[PDB]
RNA sequence: CCGCGGCGGUGCGCCGCGACCGGCUCCGGGACGGCUGGGAAGGCCCGGCGGGGAAGGUGGCUCGGCCGAGUGUUACAGCCCCCCCGGCAGCAGCACUCGCCGAAUCCCGGGGCCGAGGGAGCGAGACCCGUCGCCGCGCUCUCCCCCCUCCCGGCGCGCCGG
RNA sequence: CCCCGGAGCCCCGCGGACGCUACGCCGCGACGAGUAGGAGGGCCGCUGCGGUGAGCCUUGAAGCCUAGGGCGCGGGCCCGGG
RNA sequence: GGAGCCUCGGUUGGCCUCGGAUAGCCGGUCCCCCGCGGGGUCCGGUGCGGAGUGCCCUUCGUCCUGGGAAACGGGGCGCGGC
């Protein structure tokens, strides 16, 4: 199962040939000189008297609906996504600072720790600076402020990601109809792993950042637009 | 000439306009030259069996 | 806890001298006057935000008197610095020389 | 959030089509010293071209007609409403926003007050060319009050020179104070001038 | 059927005109070699001047 | 009933994202051709040959402290310029953007916008589905080796064995 | 080198739509100002007749009115309430 | 101090010389004149204006404790007089 005999040139074009390629893949050599009814298809069982019996697995239908919808067109290049590629502005590296411009934690500032398998951003403006955890964002929601901490050898845990991230509750049925029914269940409670992962990860980075002078008290500050400076005149 | 503007085109020219915007008239109806097919099935009793032998 | 977006006046519809065609807003985005310095603010969503009688509900939040229509500025339009925007409805005309915000968040930065 | 703009030194429609478009957009507008808003043109020429508009009157009953207003900062309201559409809603609304003054009275006279380059005479004129005084222009065609505008601003301007120099003597004190201090605001002044203040 | 522009859509260019392939894998190939050499009298240039 | 397993149509209402294609409008990079096989330029300097403005000059006068500044004349070169012979690699339509025309002599990457509009499965013991053309490749049914090293296994973070 | 009452199917000539009111259904192109005037189609509309709806109707017909719900490009139409 | 219809716009402030433009701004006067200032001369600084609206002022998380530099500043819609 070897790799790629030619890499890539352009998305689309391999850097070699057709001709090339077969003297690398040695076409020469490796020439392959290659010149119902009764028995039933897929049931069987056991079973008492009489003998045995021969299921069907797979039984057919036992209600056709009136008309249903007739297939589509196969359509070619259109992945889920999951199989899909990600990007990253170049400006957001590891270690790097963000503006937060959208959510509850609105113009706080924050640093970035990775980009997840979902393609959004892991962020923390560690929790005890900012008030800000462990936590995902989005590249289109955040500024990419040009400010790094030197974050390289912290050891983030490999088992936060995206599926530990993501909300939790509600089932369907219960007693429903009323004035009760997860109206209530009330608080997303914090848990303990939960508080564990942000104790371990900020000690990594708390000393890190404090290292750089009035980091912290920039980290603790939240960003807003005053009078006289305009976004597309200013640098972040 | 005073209805019209032309003149002498370059190669790119001919390229950029036939594969950007070269229709065929295949039974007269106004047809996209999406395949040499249909180049072919037209123009091959002259020998032009494709969009590069169109432009040539 | 402060301002998170860039002031903007609604300067009417894109027109015409005598037809106004009235799905496209055009605003003169405050301190921008330049086909130029108008990059920045390409695709950047935009709020019409307004108050009326009857109340309303709220994302996060308990109902209010405010509403809003989104909308999405598009294009730089002409030399000066004004730029297009199009809306999710098309703007009142009650809405002629008043704010609306462009925000900073669909960000290319 | 309000444009003050001294009159003194523009030019009357150049000035007026600036304000308008402010006007227009919602901002609103403060318009001062307008008898010192100038004309271009000889100053004969304006009177006369005055003169004219004062003929132009509704011949079967003049209390109709085209109300020629006298006071400069009327005037120059009357050239800006001749460049918004007036007659419409928003027109209206634009006007009522524009507020404009003979002379610089109480509430813009402890106000700085800008002033519209694009629209100023020393720029926009040749200087062997030849203009009016709008105050002047005003005076003759019937404006009452230039002297008594002319008294109460003498009083402003003496008014103002003492503002001044208090002014001046806290911006000496405190040029006194830094150098005072420059040991122990020392590594503060540096930071303000490596991010390029200061120079 | 859909009118793909070849000009953009490489696979299209390919079908109407497979012989595309070759002469963008030259002029990928062409371009950066003179790209290296542009560099390297730039190295000599340098070398020059420091001499 | 729990499986939200597989397929099919759906979303109560308001939202957002993502990647793919179409049509646009911009941005940034690079690589080439042709010319009066570009014109000017730069850099190194050497040997000559004249002509001009006008000079570290001189001179009348003036203005300042022999020196500096301002006019005036004959004009060589000790400020330059111009022509003519003869010769060097650094040029290159040159980021020292001084003046073009272009691209089988042309490619790459990026951003904003609008749009998705169609539906080659209605079998009774064996798919509720692929896919046509094109790209190549990639792989394998051929052996080799090298490297890095993710999972796992072993040995001392280092080394060895998907 | 064998038979589809079974090759398992991208093509199948053994039998054939979910589709086929053949005045139906489907696909590709192109195009679309209009007086006078002409022609076509109107499951547009009015009144009466032969047929036909085992139609509807005092458990409420026609008409009338309706800031109720919809359909149709439109002529118009259908439902709710009074 | 409490509720409660309605109408909306807003989403840091700027508390000021006069004026000139083939000129201005600031200092300081050793010296002189006028009513701490005003006017003068002289000198010293700036002048594509940094005593700059290309500007200035203001900060934008809350608290805890326990050091340093800075330190008598702020408040009680604190209260009376000029
Ligand atoms: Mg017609
Ligand atoms: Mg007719
Ligand atoms: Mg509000």
């Amino acid at each position: 199962p070897h790799c790629s005999r030619n890499p890539v040139l352009v998305r689309g074009i391999g850097r070699y040939s057709r001709s090339a390629m077969y003297s690398r893949k040695a076409l020469y050599k490796r020439k392959y000189a290659a010149p119902v009814l009764a028995t039933v298809t897929k049931p069987v069982g056991g079973d008492k008297n009489g003998g045995t019996r021969v299921v069907k697995l797979r039984k057919m239908p036992r209600y056709y609906p009136t008309e249903d919808v007739p297939r589509k067109l196969l359509s070619h290049g259109r992945k889920p996504f999951s199989q899909h590629v990600r990007k990253l502005r170049a400006s957001i590296t590891p270690g790097t600072i963000l503006i937060i411009l959208t959510g509850r934690h609105r113009g706080k500032r924050v640093v970035f720790l990775k980009q997840l398998s979902s393609g959004l951003l892991l962020v923390t403006g560690p929790l005890s600076l900012n008030r800000v955890p462990l936590r995902r964002t989005h590249q289109k929601f955040v500024i990419a402020t040009s400010t790094k901490i030197d974050i390289s050898g912290v050891k983030i845990p490999k088992h936060l990601t995206d599926a530990y991230f993501k909300k939790k509750q509600l089932r369907k049925p219960r007693h429903q109809e009323g004035e009760i029914f997860d109206t209530e269940k009330e608080k997303y409670e914090i848990t303990e792993q939960r508080k564990v992962d942000q104790k371990a990860v900020d000690s990594q980075i708390l000393p890190k950042i404090k290292a750089v002078p009035q980091l912290q008290g920039y980290l603790r500050s939240v960003f807003a637009l005053t009078n006289g400076v305009y976004p597309h005149k200013l640098v972040f | 000439e005073p209805y019209i503007a032309w003149g002498y085109p370059n190669l790119k020219s001919v390229n950029e306009l036939i594969y950007k915007r070269g229709y065929g008239k295949i039974n007269k109806k106004r047809i996209a030259l999406t395949d040499n097919a249909l180049i072919a099935r037209s123009l091959g009793k002259y020998g032009i069996i494709c969009m590069e032998d169109l432009i040539h | 806890s402060g301002r998170l977006w860039c002031k903007a006046i609604f300067a009417g519809y894109k027109r015409g001298l005598r037809n106004q065609r009235e799905h496209t807003a055009l605003l003169k985005i405050e301190g921008v006057y330049a086909r130029d310095e108008t990059e920045f603010y390409l695709g950047k969503r935009c709020a019409y935000v307004y108050k009326a009688k009857n109340n309303t509900v709220t994302p996060g939040g308990k109902p209010n008197k405010t509403r809003v229509i989104w909308g999405k500025v598009t294009r730089a339009h002409g030399n000066s610095g004004m730029v297009r925007a199009k809306f999710r409805s098309n703007l009142p005309a009650k809405a002629i020389g008043h704010r609306i915000r462009v925000m900073l968040y669909p960000s290319r930065i | 959030q309000v444009l003050v703009l001294d009159g003194r030194g523009h030019l009357l429609g150049r000035l007026a089509a600036i304000v308008a478009k402010q006007v227009l957009l919602g901002r609103k507008v403060v318009v001062v010293r307008c008898e010192g808003i100038n004309i271009s043109g000889n100053f004969y020429r304006n009177k006369l071209k005055y003169l004219a508009f004062l003929r132009k009157r509704m011949n079967t009953n003049p209390s109709r007609g085209p109300y020629h207003f006298r006071a400069p900062s009327r005037i120059f309201w009357r050239t800006v409403r001749g460049m918004l559409p007036h007659k419409t809603k928003r027109g209206q609304a634009a006007l009522d926003r524009l507020k404009v003054f003979d002379g610089i009275p109480p509430p813009y006279d402890k106000k700085k007050r800008m002033v519209v380059p694009a629209a100023l005479k020393v720029v926009r004129l040749k200087p062997t060319r030849k203009f009016a005084y709008l105050g002047r222009l005003a005076h003759e065609v019937g404006w009452k009050y230039q002297a008594v505008t002319a008294t109460l601003e003498e009083k402003r301007k003496e008014k103002a020179k003492i503002h001044y120099r208090k002014k001046k003597q806290l911006m000496r004190l405190r040029k006194q104070a830094e150098k005072n201090v420059e040991k122990k605001i020392d590594r503060f002044t540096e930071v303000l001038k490596t991010h390029g203040f200061l120079v | 059927v859909l009118k793909k522009n070849p000009l953009k859509n490489l696979r299209i260019m390919l079908k109407l005109n497979p012989y595309a392939k070759t002469m963008r894998r030259n002029t990928i190939l062409r371009q950066a070699r003179n790209h290296k050499l542009r560099v390297e009298r730039a190295a000599a240039a340098l070398a020059a001047k420091k001499s």
